[PDB]
RNA sequence: CAGUCAAGCGUUCAUAGCGACAUUGCUUUUUGAUUCUUCGAUGUCGGCUCUUCCUAUCAUACCGAAGCAGAAUUCGGUAAGCGUUGGAUUGUUCACCCACUAAUAGGGAACGUGAGCUGGGUUUAGACCGUCGUGAGACAGGUUAGUUUUACCCUACUGAUGAAUGUUACCGCAAUAGUAAUUGAACUUAGUACGAGAGGAACAGUUCAUUCGGAUAAUUGGUUUUUGCGGCUGUCUGAUCAGGCAUUGCCGCGAAGCUACCAUCCGCUGGAUUAUGGCUGAACGCCUCUAAGUCAGAAUCCAUGCUAGAACGCGGUGAUUUC
RNA sequence: UCUUAAGGUAGCCAAAUGCCUCGUCAUCUAAUUAGUGACGCGCAUGAAUGGAUUAACGAGAUUCCCACUGUCCCUAUCUAC
RNA sequence: GAACAGCCUCUAGUUGAUAGAAUAAUGUAGAUAAGGGAAGUCGGCAAAAUAGAUCCGUAACUUCGGGAUAAGGAUUGGCU
């Protein structure tokens, strides 16, 4: 017989399976449409997930109750030193699909990013792409011949990049490597900026710019194996139920006797892969710049990050973006920012932002003070300041 | 945006900080944190609660006002 | 409510499921208000419908004048006791929740309100703060 | 449950909406008839939980019709994409009220679902009553009390490894599979169109909700074995100190971690179509949206994105063992 | 006046006894097949097959109210094994 | 401490119950929880609240014995 009254299903069945991802690094599924027209650029940068803070903002929205009116919001820091060019790859359409015909590295690789290509780097005699710096170091003896390979065919290009591990806070100092799609101009002009940006380090700012609606590709935080009741939201079994509550009770029907996919079962919960689209750039952040944190309203010294350093992570001592809301992925983790798929306006896309107040104060408890000079201002002299 | 005061602790309250409380009589009490929100709650005395902007005051602690 | 509301209000943390009693802040004869239904509200298997600051709600007098016990009347929530979020950040509360009986287009039966409104609420119901003392 | 006919009803007018006398069917969701399977046993009522399916569509999308001026309605089409609740009484299915709602549509899945639960009912043994019986006892009559067992196997499902594709490492492609968003209100249009008045809309725009989903811990709340700091009782260490024990001794605060529509963030836009309305235009010199051809067009479909990656699908690239 | 002698008295009642039946009226609730109070041609109540009542008592059955709470809205976290 | 229960300690006795590592789900046992407060459910099942002592105060009904710790209020340490 029928359901006797009628629920939502619990969960969503196009984000099956709930497995681990693939990896730590999640990639871009799919990068903006190419257009011609449109100068050669990025559309893809890596960061480092640091933390959360407040901004206060005034608000600008004609017709809200809060038109003009200050609103405190959540905010995510993503650390993003600025990565290296270091290779380019040309994709050739076929009835199979995009498929890779050559790539072309860079002359010399940092240590990082051979790092990345070893595992036991330490008991390794270094040989990486040591033949490869010999096929280099002439002006076309074998690079020429790839990149016109990828000029005549390769309709897509793709730039190899890899970010600095030991710019970041981290312990890893193993890069992380990555392609990102060139989405400008013809595939001559694409790899001639691939050549030209050969080991060089370009920087959040010239791809990304502020109020900009971008993507956010990352690995969630994984929590385990989880039961059924927190994996998918079901309802809780009533106080009296033998052998056990957090279930579910009927995981399928007589026929067919077997339990469906779409019924919920425990398992991993937590490091998916996920991209959340829309987030806003409140602030790029340049890493050369004392009082990061210091806008128009506020006017002090301080940097971004908070009284103690961020929770688990450090320092911003790189350039940073300031985003809106929260993304996929824990502290520490590596997350992709991409441009938007779409020209979304909303008239919420198009807000112009302007930062009011920054968040510094600790987040290693209920800190009280954005700076040691208003804590020292409030608390006077201190026994252990002589 | 500008600072409250902690109507208990006398401590700074930034914004998005703390909880607003109002009493039957519609007195407005801000806490910057669950602490003094708490200590509130239980009916003691600022004036009696040792680290209190209050208690210093009534002390002549910090007489550098 | 609709034509009687003024304007759109921001979701306010629920405080008051089916079955909670709150006080009667005016003046009308009666002592509380138990909430019955909420106006407005969605479906849900298993879930309460439930209350919050300048809400309107289906409503009887547990407590109060004969004339008005024993029936079902709109009422206005003024007063939460269950802490909520603005937009401007802060986390606020009142010390009990109340409200204040009216009819279906949001005009009061009372004619006064005792103890503070929330700014919600008097944004909603013009009336509530004609007639009410402090609105926070 | 759906048709056919058409005496009549509908101020006139069979067919807007109905429709008698007759007659043709479909269905197996709220009954029988039969006795084919099961009596070396397929755990029975109802509810709770959860998934999926059907459409005879309650709501929502877009349409055609009206005895459709507007508003609200009513009759139909494509449509199951999406939803279809909170409660008082009853063991109830059913029922019947109170409300909210966009709506509170109907059903199936061994009358789905008891090694998923529960055990209120029925239907063991105790007991009481009424009627019946000489009696023992009977009573889909009432009442009260009455043990709910096992998974460690195979498969299915959910997640997790993994031999061999010379080795090893990195970056990718994308067959196939899944897919998701939903609904309402206020403002404005506008007290305008329409209407004698009473009444009273609809597109574009804005701000927000509802239901759902994926994340996140800046803030707020919650948790406390941080046994972190402090306080307290009894006792013990000879004594203000410093501690043990009290199965975490208790109380306040309590970071961090975890976590909440109890917190915050985010949840995309192109094409082909259905119904339908059209264009040109024969058949049938007229006419005709159709026959050839063709325009738009639904919450439909397929893409775009999103999740997985075929462990016997694949590509590119780095390095490949000096007595 | 008949059937086999009498013909249900006092009481009590939709009661643990009433089928129709979720009886009818009142009350209790926003709403009550529940509870209580009444009514009584009571299928089929009723007088030591004991009737009615009853303070106290009850791990007996039931209804409501206050208090209280994770039973629930709607779940989250911690400890030991 | 009212107390041969409850907690701790002297004499005496034992230190026996397969261990090591880690800290997923689901369990068993023990807890806590915003706002609401039985809306859950056959049904407040389970849990929570109450609780010792002193003082005050204590209803209907009653077989005058009770009901009664009715109900309902206040206090509680240490030191001199």
């Amino acid at each position: 017989s029928h359901r006797k009254y009628e629920a939502p299903r619990h969960g969503h069945l196009g984000f099956l399976p709930r497995k681990r991802a693939a990896s730590i690094r999640a990639r871009v599924k799919a990068f903006p449409k190419d257009d011609r027209s449109k100068p050669v650029a990025l559309t893809s940068f890596l960061g480092y997930k640091a933390g959360m803070t407040t901004i206060v903002r005034d608000l600008d929205r004609p017709g809200s109750k809060f038109h003009k009116r200050e609103v405190v919001e959540a905010v995510t820091v993503v650390d993003t030193p600025p990565v290296v060019v270091v290779g380019v790859v040309g994709y050739v359409e076929t009835p199979r699909g995009l498929r890779s015909l050559t790539t072309v590295w860079a002359e010399h690789l940092s240590d990082e990013v051979k790092r990345r290509f070893y595992k036991n780097w330490y008991k390794s005699k270094k040989k990486a792409f040591t033949k490869y710096s010999a096929k280099y170091a002439q002006d076309g003896a074998g690079i020429e011949r790839e990149l016109a390979r990828i000029k005549k065919y390769a309709s897509v290009v793709r730039v190899l990049v890899h970010t600095q591990i030991r710019k970041t806070p981290l312990a890893q100092k193993k890069a992380h490597l990555a392609e990102i799609q060139l989405n400008g101009g013809s595939i001559s002009e694409k790899v001639d900026w691939a050549r030209e940006h050969f080991e060089k380090t370009v920087a959040v700012d010239s791809v990304f710019e502020q109020n900009e609606m971008i993507d956010a590709i990352a690995v969630t935080k994984g929590h385990g194996f989880e039961g059924v009741t927190h994996r998918w939201g079901t309802k809780k079994l009533p106080r009296k139920t033998h052998r056990g509550l957090r279930k579910v009770a009927c995981i399928g029907a007589w026929h067919p006797a077997h339990v469906m996919w779409s019924v919920a079962r425990a398992g991993q919960r937590g490091y998916h892969s996920r991209t959340s689209i829309n987030h806003k750039i409140y602030r790029v952040g340049k890493g050369d710049d004392e009082a990061n944190g210091a806008t128009s309203f506020d006017r002090t010294k301080k940097t971004i990050t908070p009284m103690g350093g961020f929770v688990h992570y450090g320092e911003i001592k790189n350039d940073f973006i300031m985003v809106k809301g929260c993304i996929p992925g824990n502290r520490k983790r590596i997350v992709t920012l991409r441009k938007s798929l779409y020209t979304n306006t909303s008239r919420k896309a198009l807000e112009e932002v302007s930062l009011k107040w920054i968040d510094t104060a600790s987040k290693f408890g209920k800190g009280r003070f954005q700076t040691p000079a208003e804590k020292h201002a409030f608390m006077g002299t201190l026994k252990k300041d002589l | 945006m500008k600072v409250e005061i902690d109507s208990f602790s006398g401590a700074k309250i930034y914004p998005g900080r703390g909880t607003l409380f109002v009493r039957g009589d519609s007195k407005i009490f801000r806490f910057q944190n669950s602490k003094s929100a708490s200590l509130f709650k239980q009916r003691k005395n600022p004036r009696r609660i040792a680290w209190t902007v209050l208690f210093r005051k009534h002390h002549k602690k910090g007489i550098t006002e | 409510s609709g034509n009687g509301a003024q304007g759109t209000k921001f979701r306010i943390s629920l405080g008051l499921p089916v079955g909670a009693i709150m006080n009667c802040a005016d003046n009308s004869g009666a002592r509380n208000l138990y909430i019955i239904a909420v106006k407005g509200s969605g479906s849900r298997l298993n879930r309460l419908p439930a209350a919050s600051l300048g809400d309107m709600v289906m409503a009887t007098v547990k407590k109060g004048k004969p004339e008005l016990r024993k029936k079902v009347m709109p009422a206005i929530v003024v007063r939460q006791a269950k802490s909520w979020r603005r937009r401007d950040g802060v986390f606020l509360y009142f010390e009990d929740n109340a409200g204040v009986i009216a009819n279906p287009k949001g005009e009061m039966k009372g004619s006064a309100i005792t103890g503070p409104v929330g700014k919600e609420c008097a944004d909603l119901w013009p009336r509530v703060a004609s007639n009410s003392g402090v609105v926070v």
